[PDB]
């Protein structure tokens, strides 16, 4: 229940989504990203109604991340109607991700 | 014989005032101190030793002290002061001659804590002071630390701006180490016979009772120092007009080389630093074949030419990277370098490339700041423009106003003729006549059974200098199988070469032994006698031939460039940009001579050949030596 994004399909699926979009700017060679990957799978199931989980691999899509100034990954961006509502960097736990999402929705 | 050392305000470029100098006379056995007002009497004391027919001992004097005393006497006392080459000696040159093998030896001395690590390889006076136990302190460090702690910082050599009583004492300190270093060199009986006390003889006796190399080295260092002061005329505008065409090519390529790709992290990579091509070729599907000792894959010109990827865009981009790295190399040598050419062009419009004479184990000197002996050739890209920038035409005559002409003369096939000389002892001049008969590469081809003459050319030099059997086999596209048989066949058809390694091994040496894949090549004699009789420490018997020939070849050229100028002076020509000709660069077996008129260059070419035959006659060479001259404006024409 997670959306995989490209550079072309980032303008419509996220910025024009009209809803809560949490985008993970991740990578294959990052340690903390592999740790938050199982957590996001469960978040997509529970938050299936008031939030949408999406992931962007910065290796196959190297054009989106610079426009948001990525200084560290994993980078969670809670998009709210084409605007960045809240941003947090680093592998959050399941209890920490839940706290983040319930606060911004 | 007298021993001295001086103190000036700066280096040879901008020296203006003489501070102090001390002269120890072996006859008086007492030192004499001079002060900035005693400069006039200092010049007289040196002339007195010249009038008696004695000697004047300097450290680094042939390159600095003596020409500085020539420069200082003109602007301060308005008098001509010139020390003849025959009655002046440079211990620094002898140090590079007698003890070329010392570090080396210094490993235990370095472990000892007696010898500073910053003076690990220096033949300088300070480096020698600790070796003799005469170092009571250094004036270079006792000043720098006094600039930090006692107020006011500093940038590059300010301890000579003006005289001080501590300098007058450290000027003495430089003299007594010079005296002790001289006696340490005179106590080596391979060069200086014991029957003669060289500390108390005339100049005529000193050169003749010494080893021939001793005489040559002082003539060599004196000559090369003149070439540095002569310098190489330089067209600054031309190199500038190339940096524009290259930086634009680099910038335009940099833009295009970001069009194919495509990259707590950010991304900006461009063609430089091993993390570049390695990061993209491992994305175009390239499996590295040859690696390195650290583990990293090999990314040189060789492998890049053969890198094949299924991606046409990536594949075509390889040749664009090939150009980029080459562009940086020329740029990094002529503009974007710490030792770039544009940075060394003095106010006269010439590049004064320095040269360390026989301070190089066996033969050819070392060049740096900038290395005049690695300017890209005419056969390499953009080298035509580069070589054109080094030309006598870039210096107009201070009188006639005409562009001077350049004369380029090289030693024709010097390496193989030296080989013909040492092997003429076993074939009675057979191989030597094959040089004269011509097409020695054709005979070597038949002897080693090679398909083409070019394959024989690349074989003869590699084989002579100790190449593996893989590398020899790779000439015909094979491995050690064809390599071993190619070398063994060459030895059977050329017996003299093998017999040469008998006379060398029977000189004598020790014996070697292999233990489970480790080369344990030991030896008893690690020093080959040269043509002038010097010690050439060489290496293991695995090659050594290369050192013997290169020692022969380079020492021949040293005498060659000495005898030519001596004859040019003898014929009446004058050396110096105010004369008729000027030595600009010496490269192994070729030299570049500036000439005031084309007519002068023609005499230079003939004279150079005449000196080469005299050298061959002097040392009774078994093979014939020859040279070829080329006349023209710049280096791209004379070579």
């Amino acid at each position: 229940k997670i959306i995989h994004l490209t550079d072309d399909s980032f303008d419509t699926d996220v910025l024009k989504a009209d809803g809560a979009i949490l985008v993970d700017f991740w990578a294959e060679w990052c340690g903390p990203c592999k740790m938050i990957a199982p957590i996001l799978d469960e978040i997509a199931d529970e938050y299936q109604g008031k939030l949408t989980v999406a992931k962007l691999n910065i290796d196959q899509n190297p054009g989106t991340a610079p426009k948001y100034g990525i200084r560290g990954i994993p980078t969670l961006l809670l998009f709210k109607n084409g605007e960045v509502a809240a941003t947090k960097v680093g592998a959050l736990s399941k209890g920490q991700l839940k706290e983040f999402l319930d606060a911004n929705l | 014989m007298i021993v001295s050392a001086i103190a000036a305000n700066a280096l040879l470029e901008s020296v203006t005032k003489f501070h102090c100098g001390v002269i120890y006379d072996y006859s008086t056995a007492e030192y004499v101190s001079y002060r900035p007002s005693d400069f006039g009497a200092y010049l007289d004391a040196l002339e007195a030793e010249v009038a008696r027919g004695g000697l004047i001992v300097f450290h680094n004097g042939h390159k600095y002290d003596v020409p500085a005393l020539t420069k200082l006497a003109k602007l301060q006392l308005n008098r001509e002061f010139h020390l003849p080459r025959e009655n002046c000696i440079d211990t620094l040159v002898l140090s590079r001659l007698i003890h070329s093998n010392l570090k080396d030896t210094d490993m235990g001395l370095l472990r000892s804590g007696k010898l500073p690590g910053k003076r690990f390889g220096s033949h300088a006076l300070e480096a020698w002071g600790y070796r003799l136990g005469e170092m009571k302190g250094e004036y270079k460090d006792d000043f720098k630390r006094m600039l930090e702690e006692q107020g006011e910082e500093y940038v590059d050599g300010m301890e000579w701006w003006n005289f001080n009583e501590e300098m007058m004492d450290y000027n003495v300190q430089d003299v007594v180490v010079t005296k002790a270093l001289l006696e340490k060199l005179l106590s080596d009986k391979h060069y200086f016979p014991p029957e003669i006390d060289f500390t108390d003889v005339g100049y005529t006796t000193f050169w003749s009772e010494s080893l021939e190399a001793v005489d040559i080295e002082h003539r060599a260092a004196w000559l090369l120092a003149k070439q540095e002061r002569n310098g190489f005329p330089f067209d600054t505008k031309a190199i500038e007009e190339l940096y524009v065409e290259l930086a634009a090519r680099r910038s335009e390529l940099l833009r295009k080389l970001t069009e194919t790709f495509g990259s707590v992290e950010h991304v900006v990579f461009n063609p430089s630093s091993r993390d570049h091509i390695q990061k993209k070729l491992q994305e175009a599907g390239w499996v590295p074949t040859k690696y390195t000792d650290k583990g990293a894959p090999v990314v040189d010109d060789e492998v890049l030419e053969g890198v094949r990827v299924d991606d046409p865009e990536k594949q075509a981009a390889i040749d664009l990277i090939k150009e980029y790295l080459m562009i940086q190399k020329r740029i990094g040598q002529s503009a974007e370098g710490d030792k770039a050419w544009l940075r060394y062009v003095a106010e006269d419009g010439k590049i004064h490339g320095s040269v360390n004479p026989n301070g190089a184990v066996t033969g050819r000197a070392t060049h740096a700041f900038p290395n005049l002996a690695q300017i890209p050739g005419v056969r390499s890209p953009y080298g035509e423009q580069c070589r054109a920038a080094f030309g006598a035409e870039h210096h107009l005559d201070g009188i006639t106003g005409k562009p001077w002409v350049q004369a380029g003369i090289d030693a024709s096939g010097l390496e193989l003729r030296c080989l013909a000389h040492f092997m003429a002892r076993f074939d009675n001049g057979e191989y030597a006549h094959e040089i004269l008969n011509g097409d020695i590469h054709t005979k070597n081809q038949i002897a080693a059974e090679l398909p083409t003459r070019d394959n024989a050319k690349t074989f003869i030099y590699g084989f002579l200098y100790g190449a593996g059997d893989e590398k020899i086999g790779q000439i015909v596209g094979a491995g050690k199988e064809r390599g071993k048989e190619l070398k063994k066949k060459f030895l059977e058809n050329t017996p003299a070469i093998a017999a040469l390694r008998e006379s060398i091994q029977q000189t004598l040496v020790e014996s070697s032994q292999w233990v489970a894949g480790e080369q344990q090549v030991k030896w008893k004699r690690r020093w080959i006698k040269g043509l002038d009789g010097r010690k050439v420490h060489v290496r293991s018997p695995h090659a050594a031939l290369n050192t013997l020939l290169q020692s022969a070849g380079a020492l021949i050229c040293k005498l060659w460039i000495i005898k030519t100028e001596e004859m040019l002076v003898e014929k009446g020509l004058k050396h110096g940009w105010d004369g008729d000709f000027a030595y600009m660069a010496w490269v192994h077996d070729e030299i570049q001579v500036g000439c005031r008129t084309e007519e002068i260059a023609q005499v230079v070419i003939e004279t150079a050949q005449e000196a080469m035959r005299w050298v061959g006659d002097h040392w009774n060479f078994r093979c014939l030596l020859d040279t070829e001259g080329k006349m023209g404006p710049n280096w791209a024409i004379c070579h």
